[PDB]
């Protein structure tokens, strides 16, 4: 097709201890060439890592926090990716993305992105923290327009340069700006400018501009799972 | 293992840098800036397999080669010191081309630095092979005629360096410029004519086919221009886009032809050692 489009169900309001299927709508290339992710944002919290599907070999691999909560199906024949969460609870009132794999783990593609509200309007556990730590630094920043900001990741182990920047805007799915730690993404102005070696990394945006406010990420695919950093809000003063 | 994991890409969605031939659809590895990633893909199935086992065998073969004629008792030799580094200069030069070449194809995926840095040091690897090859079978053919033997050196030394300093040019990496490349390293073996000629015009006709000059050279032409068609023509994958991507395509045929072709070089080269042994030294 002529764009690459992740298409995802609607908003799911459910009764706590029910189980939601959401959709992806894979169009634009062959579904089968590439790994679909699965990641879910808490309301106000940074990204996490559900897991990840294979849909030619029907291999998943799955973060142990979610081992017991979702499951990953697919549909090679319509071209969409599932993943089923089940005995739901408010902890799981959170917006779950699809995001489509290249060839290493770095999110080119994301899906608008399902809400699932946990509700007994209408009449259990905790998330733990595994393997690879990534830190970012600042936690929030303000900067007038034309200034330079450098943000960092710190990762707890060698990542040997597998690290990608994300940059969400509010109520959106996070877009790629740099992958590979300094290889700059389509379309990503030459602003942005991804640098760093084994366990730290940072990112410099010159000559920010109103367009650049948001929150951003960085994502490590070296080991799994995958993780990523608490993220930055940029807020532009101008 | 779950570290460094990844997937076979097609064509497509590679970077302009890693997008070398149009015809390899699937199996691509993405770029990965990892070394770790890049020496463990050595035994991963991916459209660089072939080409990293032909050169990585090859060059094992090569090395244990020239252990082996270095050992090889004095007595066989008339001049051991001389014969010897010889043919140690071929080997140096097939050995470094093929070590350059395997490390080049496993490092391809890194970054466009080592990529820029590796390509540079596999099209100097071939110079090198070509240089390295004229020096034993230059040595024997012009024994007793040390002038011309002292002259051909140096233009194959001049031109040899020459390619070494095309190959440094960034233009010359571009799929556009196969063409000029296959010439090139072309133009260098069949530089060979030069030296024939005029070995040929005082040997003799006889004298130059008694001795499997002939025989030898023609084969070693035919590989050369059969070998860089495929090169330059990039068949047979330019028909058949698809199932070639793995196996048997024109780059990994062509690897298969370097060391095929840097063999039979050392076996033509190696009874002109052992015939000049027969003769003994000095001349009429
Ligand atoms: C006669 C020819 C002899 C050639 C010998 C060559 C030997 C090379 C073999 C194996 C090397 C294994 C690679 C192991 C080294 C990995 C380096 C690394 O950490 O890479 C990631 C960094 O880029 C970022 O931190
Ligand atoms: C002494 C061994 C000769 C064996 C024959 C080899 C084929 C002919 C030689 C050179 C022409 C093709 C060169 C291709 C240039 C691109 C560099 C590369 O191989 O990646
Ligand atoms: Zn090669």
């Amino acid at each position: 097709m002529g764009e690459v489009l992740l298409q995802q169900s609607g908003p799911e309001l459910v009764k706590p201890g029910a189980s939601v299927r959401i959709t992806c709508k894979a169009s634009g290339y062959t579904f089968t060439d590439f790994n679909m992710d699965w990641v879910k944002q808490s309301p106000g919290k940074s990204l996490e890592w559900i897991g990840d599907f294979n849909p030619n070999s029907g291999g998943s691999i799955y973060n142990q926090k979610f081992k017991d909560k979702a499951t990953f199906t697919v549909d090679k024949s319509s071209s969409t990716a599932y993943m089923e969460l089940r005995s739901l609870t408010f902890e799981d009132t959170a917006v779950y993305y699809c995001a489509r794999e290249t060839g290493t783990a770095w999110f080119a593609y994301w899906g608008q992105g399902t809400l699932v509200t946990v509700s007994a309007a209408g009449g259990g556990s905790g998330g733990g923290g595994s393997d690879i730590q990534m830190t970012q630094s600042p936690a929030s920043l303000s900067a007038s327009v034309g200034e330079t900001v450098t943000i960092t990741c710190r990762a707890s182990g060698n990542i040997h340069n597998f690290l990608a920047w994300y940059q969400q805007k509010q109520g959106k799915s996070p877009q790629v700006l740099v992958y590979n730690a300094k290889t700059l993404a389509d379309g990503v102005p030459s602003r942005f400018s991804g640098s760093g070696s084994g366990t730290q990394y940072s990112l410099k945006i010159n000559s920010l501009q109103p367009e650049d406010f948001g929150s951003y990420y960085c994502q490590q695919f070296w080991s799994t799972p995958y993780t990523f950093g608490g993220g930055t809000k940029l807020e532009i003063n101008a | 293992e779950f570290e460094g994991r990844w997937r076979v890409i097609p064509h497509d969605v590679l970077p302009d840098w890693l997008k070398d031939n149009d015809f390899l659809l699937h199996g691509h590895r993405p770029p990965m800036p990892s070394f770790r990633a890049c020496f463990k893909s050595i035994f991963r199935i991916h459209t660089e397999t072939g080409n990293i086992w032909t050169h990585l065998l090859g060059c094992v073969f090569f090395l244990c080669l020239g252990i082996f004629y270095m050992f090889r008792p004095n007595i066989s030799f008339v001049a051991p010191l001389q014969e010897k580094v010889v043919f140690g200069l071929f080997f140096l030069g097939a050995i470094l081309c093929l070590s350059f070449s395997w490390l080049f194809h496993t490092v391809y995926c890194h970054s466009e630095g080592v990529s820029r840095l590796f390509s540079k040091l596999d099209y100097s690897g071939i110079a090198l092979l070509i240089m390295g090859s004229f020096v034993p079978w230059l040595y024997y053919s012009f024994y007793c005629n040390p002038q011309p033997c002292f002259i051909y050196l140096i233009v194959i030394c001049v031109l040899g360096i020459a390619a070494i300093i095309v190959s440094q040019w960034d233009m010359f990496a571009t799929p556009q410029y196969r063409g000029v490349r296959a010439g090139v390293f072309l133009g260098l073996g069949l530089s060979g004519i030069i030296p024939t000629l005029h070995y040929v015009i005082s040997e003799g006709f006889l004298k130059a086919a008694t001795i499997g000059q002939i025989g030898w050279l023609m084969l070693m032409a035919s590989l050369y221009i059969t070998g860089a068609a495929l090169y330059a023509a990039r068949i047979p994958e330019r028909f058949f886009p698809g199932k070639c991507d793995i196996w048997f395509h024109s780059h990994q045929l062509f690897h298969i032809f370097v060391v095929a072709g840097a063999f039979v070089h050392f076996h033509g080269v190696s009874n002109l050692q052992e015939f000049r042994f027969m003769i003994g030294g000095g001349c009429s």
